[PDB]
This record gives structure tokens, C-alpha cells and sequence, in this order.
């Protein structure tokens, strides 16, 4: 038996990030914590940008993705972005954990279209590993784009996880763990390494056992 | 193993 949720503490804190530069963008979804905004690797394809944070307080628009502060996730399509300190932070209510085999989860999307935001919760499916562990796999259909968007357990309502990367016929999909610690990574400064100008130059990328392409 | 792309 588990609790009954509402999910949409976690709807209100999925932000929608385009990282553009030259007429070319990347869109992709995120999550709000504080000052930092936890999103995917793959979304730094390209360096040189303009990124745009749309969030339910507002859109906001950053200055270059060089100069930006990033900490990455290691050997984890994950990556905390520092926010300049003029933009406001948002809650700390974010609950993340490391993923627990055999416990379901629910994709937690929100739709940024209709006039009046949907808090839209998927499906429920189970979870295992992939490999190495760079990568675990969920059986819920996920669109281009949709990466970054929350994996939430229904046992405990927590993020295990944001999706990452699917098969060419979109019949397996794969999200990216949130790794062990990652709550201690968020409130202290000491466990974080922050970089700059990190961008993912190649077309092809080798992670989790598996060649992960960017279209 | 399988091939995969990013979304």
C-alpha cells in the first residue's frame, strides 16, 4: 500500500530550457531547486548560446552558455546549473533519491501549450538498470524533447531520475539515475566542483554500454 | 548494445 500523491509540487518546479545559438536550438526540460536547475548533459550540445529557462514564475534568458556554471554528475547524463544570482531561486521542496529496483515510477510532464497548465502523470511502470548503471530503462512512451522530464517513484513521491535517451523505433526508454548523495551535492558547496564552457562537441557519444547519437 | 539517441 501506498500513499495517494499530488504531484504538482514537482509540476510547479519542471522548467523547460532552449539553449540557442546561430538559429539553431536544443529544447529540452529541467528542475528548478534553489538557485540551480537540474537538467541533462546533452542539453550543452552546442557552446556559445543563449539559454531561456521557462518557469511557472516567469522565462528568464542567460548569458552565454560558456561563461555558465555547471557541475556534472559523473559518468550521469546530470548536470546542476548554477543560476546567476539575479534570477529568483524556487523552492527547495524537490525530493531526490537514488532509484530503488522494483518500485514503480510515473513520468510527470507539464504542458507549457494549453492556456491552463497540465499536471500530467503517466503511466505507472517499473525500473532496472542498464549495464553500468549510466543508464536505467522505463517502459513509459516518451516524446523527442522530453528529456529532463522527472521520474517520481509512487512510494515516496521523490525524483529517481530524469529521462535521457530512447531507441530509433522508440520502443525501450532509457532516464538517467539520480546517483547516491545527491541531496548532500544540493546544500553543500564543499562536495560541489563547478566548471565553465563544458559543451559536448561530438556528434556520437559512448555512454552506459550503449552509442547515444543527438538526433 | 542497442543503439540510442538523446531527447
Amino acid at each position: 500500500s501506498h500513499m495517494p500523491r499530488d504531484y504538482t509540487p514537482i509540476c510547479d518546479n519542471i522548467v523547460k530550457l532552449t539553449l540557442t545559438s546561430d538559429g539553431k536550438s536544443i529544447t529540452l526540460y529541467g528542475l528548478q531547486y534553489g538557485n540551480y536547475i537540474i537538467t541533462n548533459r546533452h542539453l550543452f550540445r552546442l557552446n556559445n548560446g543563449t539559454l531561456t529557462i521557462e518557469s511557472k514564475n516567469g522565462t528568464y534568458t542567460i548569458a552565454d552558455s560558456k561563461t555558465l556554471e555547471v557541475h556534472l554528475i559523473e559518468g550521469k547524463d546530470l548536470v546542476i546549473l548554477k543560476m546567476p544570482d539575479s534570477v529568483p531561486a524556487a523552492d527547495t521542496t524537490l525530493k531526490f533519491k537514488k532509484p530503488v529496483e522494483n518500485e514503480e515510477v510515473v513520468l510527470v510532464s507539464r504542458d507549457f501549450s494549453t492556456p491552463e497548465p497540465k499536471c500530467l502523470v503517466s503511466e505507472s511502470s517499473k525500473i532496472t538498470p542498464d549495464n553500468d548503471g549510466t543508464f536505467w530503462k522505463h517502459s513509459i512512451p516518451t516524446k523527442d524533447g522530453e528529456a529532463g522530464l522527472p521520474l517520481v517513484s509512487t512510494k515516496d513521491g521523490t525524483v529517481v531520475g530524469l529521462h535521457s535517451a530512447s531507441n530509433f523505433n522508440n520502443t525501450n526508454f532509457y532516464f538517467t539515475a539520480i546517483p547516491e548523495n545527491f541531496m548532500e551535492l544540493l546544500n553543500d558547496e564543499s562536495k560541489r566542483k563547478w566548471i565553465k564552457g563544458w559543451h559536448l562537441t561530438s556528434n556520437s557519444v559512448e555512454w552506459g554500454g550503449h552509442k547515444v547519437f543527438m538526433d | 548494445t542497442e543503439n540510442l539517441y538523446f531527447q
